């Protein structure tokens, strides 16, 4: 089926222009059967429709954005993009691209969605990547990684390059008094596996273009 | 703009129950109403369009009805994976969403499994020590965690973080992180977290010695 | 004479005036609407120089009385997010320059499902 992928900055300074790109695969952008939309979600303001573009390039916008948003399409690369000008903290949100269908008896609906990209509007100077420390293990044993002192959100954590998923819990980030975030990711594993199996947490911090792989071992 | 409203704001129901969620439009929107399901950390997912048309591949336990101003989403046999926020959305005027209804799952009591993690030696080179206490796979969410340093009850220096309900077994997990300076950590020896929860007949304490 | 636009139910449409302007001229643009089943929908003005600021001089309440969204208006263009029978009919664009010009274009918007 059709798939959508967003990409763009995590951190944008106030008064600058947020720029995001959605890439479409498993389909093309060449028919008035579909429109291509941007939607955002913020804890405060819920889900908000931004606007959409037709395959011929006609755009239609939510008036609430005060014409600060520009949607463009490049059908060649099967991509479409969003530019939001004069950004303020109120534009901090998860931005989603999606496909729109319509019909004479239903009107518009959003049938496939990208995974969303968090864009933080802040006057902070530059992003910061995380330090990663082991939560060493002692029937069932628990181990983890402490991911400390990064900005802005988010960080994604996998274990063993995605091969270990059962029993993983990654906690919500917490904003420390220092202005930086931290979280822990933990996994429970058979205690007999501790000596035979390698455990590595893969920590991805896209806002700072940083990835950290940390092996977690029993302590000597 | 058209104001979409939803009721209840949140609900708790047991596996197998039948739950209905209500969505109201501020003006008539014909049947131009969509329902989306959003699971923790995922994009919203289309469930129903045109008020009553189930999207392909959506389970037949989801059902929509309504035309005009009043709409209903009925989940006829609630499942653990249905833990989600459900949103209605209108397509008659400038596209607008309702605020969502949170569906929580009621299950039986489950006692937490408790683990304690000392600061890594590597972190201590930063002048900061993080001690981590993990409460794993428990229900209900309510719990208390106390940090004791050489039997001195700690206060004001720990933070707590809880996952959303697990999609398979409806439990929670929680992390309590105690933050000390390296000096403070190196001056004391016994570090312990004590957990009180409904499913524990008496508080569970996990401790380590070093620092 | 008429620029004919065929539209489908609950599809958007855009009316694009064949607009040509001279740098430094003040322009006012109006859109008027004659429904199938007169009314100035909107009037905007600006000095001609995407990056084009304009002032919204007037707006009509017609669609609001029908609990429908009025067309969105930009220099040279009228947009309707969702087609319905009340948007069908004749639209007239008139743009007047401080250099003395007055330009008109007329659009006929009809429903695709009615043949001939």
């Amino acid at each position: 089926q059709v798939q959508l992928q967003e990409s763009g900055p995590g951190l944008v300074k106030p008064s600058q222009t947020l720029s995001l790109t959605c890439t479409v695969s498993g389909g093309s952008i060449s028919s008035n059967d579909y429109y291509w939309t941007w939607i955002r979600q913020s804890p405060g303001k819920g889900l908000e429709w931004i606007g959409f573009i037709s395959y011929n390039g006609d755009t239609y916008y939510n008036p609430s954005l005060k014409r600060r948003g520009t949607i463009s399409v490049d059908t060649s690369k099967i991509q479409f993009s969003l530019r939001l000008s004069s950004v303020t903290a109120a534009d901090t949100a998860v931005y989603y691209c999606a496909r729109v269908r319509t019909s004479s008896t239903t009107s518009y609906y959003f049938d496939y969605w990208g995974q969303g990209t968090l864009v933080t509007v802040s006057s902070a100077a530059s992003t910061k990547g995380p330090s990663v420390f082991p939560l060493a293990p002692s029937g069932t044993a628990a181990l983890g990684c402490l991911v400390k002192d990064y900005f802005p959100e988010p960080v994604t954590v996998s274990w063993n390059s995605g091969a270990l998923t059962s029993g993983v819990h990654t906690f919500p980030a917490v904003l420390q008094s220092s202005g930086l975030y931290s979280l822990s990711s933990v996994v429970t594993v058979p205690s007999s596996s501790l000596g035979t199996q390698t455990y590595i947490c893969n920590v991805n911090h896209k806002p700072s273009n940083t990835k950290v792989d940390k092996r977690v071992e029993p302590k000597s | 703009d058209i104001q979409m409203t939803q009721s209840p704001s949140s609900l708790s129901a047991s596996v197998g129950d039948r739950v209905t969620i209500t969505c109201r439009a501020s003006q008539g929107i014909r049947n131009y109403l969509n329902w989306y399901q959003q699971k923790p950390g995922k994009a919203p997912m289309l469930l129903i369009y045109g008020a009553s048309s189930l999207q392909n591949g959506v389970p037949s336990r989801f059902s929509g009805s309504g035309s005009g101003t009043e709409f209903t989403l009925t989940i006829s046999s609630l499942q653990p994976e249905d833990f989600a926020t459900y949103y209605c959305q209108q397509s008659y005027r400038t596209l607008t969403f309702g605020p969502g209804t949170k569906v929580d799952i009621k299950r039986t009591v489950a006692a937490p499994s408790v683990f304690i993690f000392p600061p890594s030696d590597e972190q201590l080179k930063s002048g900061t020590a993080s001690v981590v206490c993990l409460l794993n796979n428990f229900y209900p969410r309510e719990a208390k965690v106390q940090w004791k340093v050489d039997n001195a009850l700690q206060s004001g220096n720990s933070q707590e973080s809880v996952t959303e309900q697990d999609s398979k077994d409806s439990t929670y997990s929680l992390s309590s992180t105690l933050t000390l300076s390296k000096a403070d950590y190196e001056k004391h020896k016994v570090y312990a977290c004590e957990v009180t929860h409904q499913g524990l007949s008496s508080p569970v304490t996990k401790s380590f010695n070093r620092g | 004479r008429l620029i004919e636009v065929s539209v489908e139910e609950n599809h958007p449409f855009t009316l694009r005036a064949p607009i040509q302007r001279i740098y430094g001229v003040r322009y006012t643009e109006t859109w008027s609407f004659l429904p199938s089943l007169e009314d100035q929908l909107a009037e905007i003005s600006y000095r001609f120089q995407a990056d084009q600021p304009w002032i919204v001089v007037n707006t009509s309440t017609l669609f609001d009385e029908l609990e429908l969204d009025p067309p969105e208006i930009e220099p040279g263009v009228l947009k309707v997010l969702r087609t319905e029978k009340q948007y069908l009919g004749v639209y007239i664009w008139n743009m007047r320059g401080s250099d003395g010009t007055s330009t008109y274009a007329t659009f006929l918007v009809t429903w695709k499902g009615d043949e001939k």
